[PDB]
């Protein structure tokens, strides 16, 4: 289990090692409690994630760990 | 319904009987189930919670509504034990 504030502005990286950016916020469903997206402040140019308001929209389905580095995959 | 996690921060929590619970301090997540696990509460109501922790965690399943405040199921009550030779029930 992870508290949300302890993820504040952490770095987000791909499976290979690319630095994707710093976490900006987290999208959630308030009734269901499902986590929907990550919103990452960009630093590199990965084409694997679409964009809105200049943030990467990473589906939480693609997150694979959340320790000292947020680790993310294309699928 | 769907929104950003920062919204929880600082929100006051009440029960569905109108009773103040406290202010959200943090949100507890779970990667395995892709879901919010609980809410970390502080400035919490002593009349309702017997505890000395800085904050307490409410499981997310008791959350009923998130609006301008968070409403949860009122669970700050005492059950009464049944007595075999008494129609009344006991509270300890």
């Amino acid at each position: 289990y992870v508290p949300a504030r302890s993820l504040a502005r952490k770095s987000v990286v791909l499976t290979d090692g690319t630095v994707v950016g710093t976490l900006y916020n987290i999208t959630v469903d308030f009734k269901t409690g499902t986590i929907v997206n990550l919103l990452v402040k960009p630093e590199n140019e990965i084409p694997d994630f679409k964009k809105e308001e200049g943030l990467y929209i990473i589906p939480f389905e693609c997150v694979r760990s959340l320790k000292d580095f947020i680790v993310v995959d294309r699928r | 319904m769907i929104g950003e996690i920062t919204t929880f921060f600082g929100m006051r929590v009440f029960t569905d009987e109108g009773r103040y619970v406290g202010r959200v301090e943090d949100v507890i997540l779970d990667q395995n189930t892709k879901s919010i696990r609980g809410l970390a509460i502080s400035d919490y109501n002593k009349a309702l919670i017997d505890s000395h922790a800085k904050g307490v965690i409410i499981p997310y399943r008791v959350v009923k509504a998130v609006g301008d405040i968070i409403i949860i199921k009122d669970l700050f009550k005492r059950k009464s034990r049944v007595l075999d030779y008494e129609s009344r029930e006991l509270i300890e």
